This record gives structure tokens, sequence and C-alpha cells, in this order.
């Protein structure tokens, strides 16, 4: 019963990063050599497991989180990390188990005019915890005056676009970016290699 | 505080072409409508064209449709005036202005110092 990373890896539209999609993987083979060993990714990096070792391993579950961000944000989907991306839209914890994977997606996500579907979270009172979502949409208080929820001087609606340019430098290019989360409890695994 | 920084324009001949470019500092694209207003001799400031930085959706008043185009590059914070197919009539001091929500009808809240242009007759 094999895993359906083609539903993550292959899906046709991919979430905001603000609103990142979560796919709970579990009962099923799953063949990760196959993705490590793939010429398809340009960032391949796991913590706290040897990417190598995969197959031989049972998880009681797999999360796979997906979503796109610029390339050159890429770098703060990893412990410890900070920026707008880490604080305010995507945080991985200190003891990360899991693999974070991105390829260039400047061929499905940008278009003539820009792609200005994709949004990131630009302001927010305090940062995510780990694996917090926050899609929330409060008028941000960005000087003295109170907004009173009017979107107006120092008064911003948290969200902006990416209003990816097909031609946009590699840095600015949207990438798609699954990471997974491999769970560890003393229970049953049911999420294992071949 | 929000600054608008205008680039181009200047003197042309009738039938040439401008690019003005405005870069927005103390404000990040992405949420905001930006967009142009111009003054020509004798006339009230006028609106020219506007893009919706959140969305990508623009939008022009009826004498400048078709010859001129307004596009945003949110990460470089940057927008940019097209002007082709100039007329005599297009000679005016043009503002960069930005607004404080995401639509072009709303009105602008910050204004650059504006830029001449001045289209020659032939
Ligand atoms: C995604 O599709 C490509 C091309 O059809 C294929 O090579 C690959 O097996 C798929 N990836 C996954 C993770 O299923």
């Amino acid at each position: 019963n094999l895993c359906p990373f083609g539903e993550v890896f292959n899906a046709t539209r991919f979430a905001s990063v603000y609103a990142w999609n979560r796919k709970r993987i579990s009962n099923c083979v799953a063949d990760y050599s196959v993705l490590y060993n793939s010429a398809s990714f340009s960032t391949f990096k796991c913590y706290g497991v040897s990417p190598t070792k995969l197959n031989d391993l049972c998880f009681t579950n797999v999360y796979a989180d997906s979503f796109v961000i610029r390339g050159d944000e890429v770098r703060q989907i990893a412990p410890g990390q900070t920026g707008k991306i880490a604080d305010y839209n995507y945080k991985l914890p200190d003891d990360f188990t899991g693999c974070v994977i991105a390829w260039n997606s400047n061929n499905l996500d940008s278009k003539v005019g820009g792609n200005y579907n994709y949004l990131y979270r630009l302001f927010r009172k305090s940062n995510l915890k780990p694996f917090e979502r926050d899609i929330s949409t409060e008028i941000y208080q960005a000087g003295s005056t109170p907004c009173n929820g009017v979107e107006g001087f120092n008064c911003y609606f948290p969200l902006q676009s990416y209003g990816f340019q097909p031609t946009y430098g590699v840095g600015y290019q949207p990438y798609r970016v699954v990471v997974l989360s491999f769970e560890l409890l003393h229970a049953p695994a049911t999420v294992c290699g071949p | 505080q929000v600054q608008l920084v205008e680039s181009g324009g200047g003197s042309v001949q009738a039938g040439g072409s401008l690019t003005l470019s405005c870069v927005a500092s103390g404000v990040t694209l992405g949420r905001h409508a930006i967009g142009w207003f111009r003054q020509a001799p004798g006339k009230e400031r006028e609106r020219v064209s506007c893009i919706r930085t959140f969305d990508g959706i623009t939008s022009y008043v009826e004498s400048t449709k078709g010859r001129f185009t307004i596009s945003s590059n949110n990460a470089m914070n940057t927008v940019y005036l097209q002007m082709n197919s100039l007329k005599p009539e297009d000679t005016a001091v043009y503002f960069c202005a930005l607004g404080v929500t995401a639509a072009c009808s709303d009105n602008p809240y910050f204004w650059g110092q504006g830029t001449q242009v001045t289209v020659s007759s032939h």
C-alpha cells in the first residue's frame, strides 16, 4: 500500500506559506531513496535522521507540509532560523526530526504580468510557535494610533503578495517546499520503507 | 517615513517613448495600490495609471489606455510607467502616488516630488 507522496510533490497548486498545507501520511510503504536520489530537488536537508537510512525505518506518522516561498527564503525552513518566513509564516522546532525538500517552480508558479496568488504574512505581534499556522487577517497596528479594524496609515493588512514575475532573478523566483516530519511515539509504527 | 523615489522622464520628441520608475521605501509593495498622476500646464492634477500590488490588476484613464503600460516588481519594490506614442499634450509633471489601501479607486496618501516630462512637437 504505497504512501501518497505523488499527491504532495506533484499537486498542481501549492498553498500560500501563511496558509501552509499539512497532509498526514500513515499505514503505507514509502520509497524515500527514490526522492533522495532524485535530480528534481535543489534542497534535500534532513535533521535528526540520516536520509540513507529512511528506507530501513518505520514511523508512527509522517506529516507532509507544503507551500511556496522565494528561493532566497528556503534557508529559513530550518531549525533555529529567523526572518519573516520563520517568524511569521512557518516555524520548525529546535528538535526537528524530518527533511526539508525544495525545488525551483518558476515554470509552474510565475506567469506573464506576475502570479499574485501566493501570499506571505509580513506583520505579527509575536513569532509563531513551531508548526503553528496563522490564517487571521486582523489589521496590524504599526504606529501609535489604534486601527479599530481599519486598513490605513500605519494600519496594515498583514498579508502581502509575492507577485512572482518569470523574469525575477533566482533568489526572487518561487520554490515549492515539502517538509517531511517523522513522528517516533512509543506506539505501533505504520509508515515504513519497502 | 515612507518615501517615493522617482526617476526617468525629461525631453522626448512626439511619437517617442519614456519609462518612469518609482521605488517605494518605508513600505513593502504587495498590498497597496500604487500609480501615477500628472499635472499638465493649466490643468488640475489627474490620474494616469494605477496597479493593485496585492493582485496585479491595472487601471488607466481614457487618455492613457493602450499608449501607457504600468507594471510592478513587488520583490524590488519598484513600479514602472512605459509611455509610448507621446504627444505634446502629455507634457506634465508626473507624480508617483501610493495609497494606504489595496484599492486603486481610493485616494493616494503618499506623493513623490514629481518628474518633468516635456514632449516637443514636429
Ligand atoms: C511526480 O511526477 C513525476 C513525473 O510524472 C514522476 O517522475 C514522479 O514519480 C512523481 N513524484 C512522486 C513523488 O510521486
